[PDB]
């Protein structure tokens, strides 16, 4: 991912502010709850049953929290994407076989959040730039499809 | 196809925005400009930097189609045809660039209304930005 | 959204195909499994082996689905409303395989009507199947 | 991509049975068809305004030739699709800026032209082949979006 020293240093100084704690658990519940097709891979988590339900399950918010790390060494690694998400990778595709435009919602589903936690500040550049990062982390993830 | 919470969801956040359409509807446009600039190719004549006066004024006519479409939520196809036409007959635009909007738009929404956009509604309002969608896409007539 | 162009081609072709509408169905599933074995995890009771009766009377379900649709093809929602409880609300099918599905489907046409698949038959057919993949991937009921 | 050997024996069997001069502008015309948003591509073919117009588009025909000649090369350098595709890659992603949606779009309308031609031969053993070679050949031009 190419992003411009200005766009990198707006995308650190906002993900510096981030809930590492709640945000990733707001991205994965609304995916599951926007896109209720994506539950048929966290049925082990149990309660999905209601988007109340879904935002507050404990294993939603838990899991929520290593995806947000993810993101996170992705923030740290623009540079080499594909290396950084390699076994990662592997393992959505080759043993969980979810489908790459799934990898594309995901992303799109933490902007709104960020926006949404964010307001005003979130502005279209700073969008931008976000956006070229969660579309280098989805590429990277459907790597091993390929 | 909308359930009735759906419609619910979608009047009860849509008619929040109001007398806002066209800030948001420009918000939108110069998102979905700067996150996805291959969507400026359908805008040739247009001035598209930041405030352009341009954008403003059309994204007034995109909040209040959408203001439209909610009101004829159970009847889109003959609500939008003239908006069909353009898009899908005249425009020919590629149906990726509907998701690209769309998100924008959820965005513009998430960024203005933060204790209206829940997941309920996130979720209602995109099935209802989709189902648009396909109705411009489509040539039915 | 489907013109009356389509509508016609669509109940045009559903009749050439006739009484071969289960057969079909049940080849179109067969490709599909197939070409896309991850489609394979939906059906984890099935007897998915070549020529399987299991398989054989699914299709055959299918078909008989698809001719229902195309008997209500203004008022699809309705008739397909247990169907799409079933797939969006039951088995949270992600809509991706709906495309595999409708491709495998024009596929088995395509190689079982060589005098009748004309790229009009093709053009209308991909939009009912995808109509329909709409209506069933959708939570409304 | 991958393709057992006798996937592979099944796949080069048909397409020496696949006449290049009109297969290719098929393909092409019955995307333009089925998905008429992608005629917005081709404004210098002249007129596509009904199916027969695009079927008989000379200008349809002689590009789909060249269209069906890359196919070609893919399945002479089935172990090397995304070199093989490269200069096409660039053309269709970074001058172009065709979605690769459409690279899908028009592999499979190709797979449905193949099973046209051949009816009962193309059976679901052959289609599944060749649905290997048609996401290679389309993940392949899409590589310089990656
Ligand atoms: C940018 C997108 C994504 C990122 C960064 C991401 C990240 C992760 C991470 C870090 C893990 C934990 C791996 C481990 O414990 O070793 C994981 C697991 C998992 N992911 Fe993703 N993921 C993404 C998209 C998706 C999507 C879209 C789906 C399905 C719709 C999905 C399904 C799963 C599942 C089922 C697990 C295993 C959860 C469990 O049972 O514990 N992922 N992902
Ligand atoms: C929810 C989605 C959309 C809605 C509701 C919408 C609505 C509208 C409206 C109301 C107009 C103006 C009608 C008039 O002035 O007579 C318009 C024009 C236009 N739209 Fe959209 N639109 C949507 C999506 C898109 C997308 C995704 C694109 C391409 C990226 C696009 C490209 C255009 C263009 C090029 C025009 C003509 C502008 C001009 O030259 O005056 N639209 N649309
Ligand atoms: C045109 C698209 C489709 C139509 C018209 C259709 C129709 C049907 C019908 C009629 C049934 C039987 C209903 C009953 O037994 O009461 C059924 C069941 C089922 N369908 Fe679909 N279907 C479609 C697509 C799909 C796809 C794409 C998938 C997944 C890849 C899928 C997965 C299933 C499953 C798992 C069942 C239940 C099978 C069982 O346990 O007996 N369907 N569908
Ligand atoms: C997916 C498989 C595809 C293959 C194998 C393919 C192959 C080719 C080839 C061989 C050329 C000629 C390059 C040259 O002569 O230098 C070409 C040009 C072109 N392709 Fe594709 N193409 C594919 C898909 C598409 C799609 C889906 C679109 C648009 C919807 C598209 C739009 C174009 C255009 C606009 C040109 C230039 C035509 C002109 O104005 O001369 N291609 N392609
Ligand atoms: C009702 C509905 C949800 C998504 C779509 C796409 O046309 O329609
Ligand atoms: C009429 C129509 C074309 C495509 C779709 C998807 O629901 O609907």
């Amino acid at each position: 991912v190419h992003l411009t020293p200005e766009e990198k240093s707006a995308v650190t100084a906002l993900w510096g502010k981030v809930n590492v704690d709640e945000v990733g658990g707001e991205a994965l519940g609304r995916l599951l709850v926007v896109y209720p097709w994506t539950q048929r891979f966290f049925e082990s988590f149990g309660d999905l049953s209601t988007p109340d339900a879904v935002m507050g399950n404990p294993k939603v918010k838990a899991h929520g929290k290593k995806v947000l790390g993810a993101f996170s060494d992705g923030l740290a690694h623009l540079d080499n994407l594909k290396g950084t998400f390699a076994t990662l990778s592997e393992l959505h595709c080759d043993k969980l076989h979810v489908d790459p435009e799934n990898f594309r919602l995901l992303g799109n589903v933490l902007v709104c959040v960020l926006a949404h936690h964010f307001g005003k500040e979130f502005t279209p550049p700073v969008q931008a730039a976000y956006q070229k990062v969660v579309a280098g982390v989805a590429n990277a993830l459907a790597h091993k499809y390929h | 196809v909308l359930s009735p919470a759906d419609k619910t969801n979608v009047k009860a956040a849509w008619g929040k925005v109001g007398a806002h359409a066209g800030e948001y509807g420009a918000e939108a446009l110069e998102r979905m400009f700067l996150s996805f600039p291959t969507t400026k190719t359908y805008f040739p004549h247009f001035d598209l930097s930041h405030g352009s006066a341009q954008v403003k004024g059309h994204g007034k006519k995109v909040a209040d189609a959408l203001t439209n479409a909610v009101a004829h939520v159970d009847d889109m196809p003959n609500a939008l045809s003239a908006l069909s036409d353009l898009h899908a007959h005249k425009l020919r635009v590629d149906p990726v660039n509907f998701k690209l909007l769309s998100h924008c738009l959820l965005v513009t929404l998430a960024a203005h209304l933060p204790a209206e956009f829940t997941p309920a509604v996130h979720a209602s309002l995109d099935k209802f930005l989709a189902s648009v969608s396909t109705v411009l896409t489509s040539k039915y007539r």
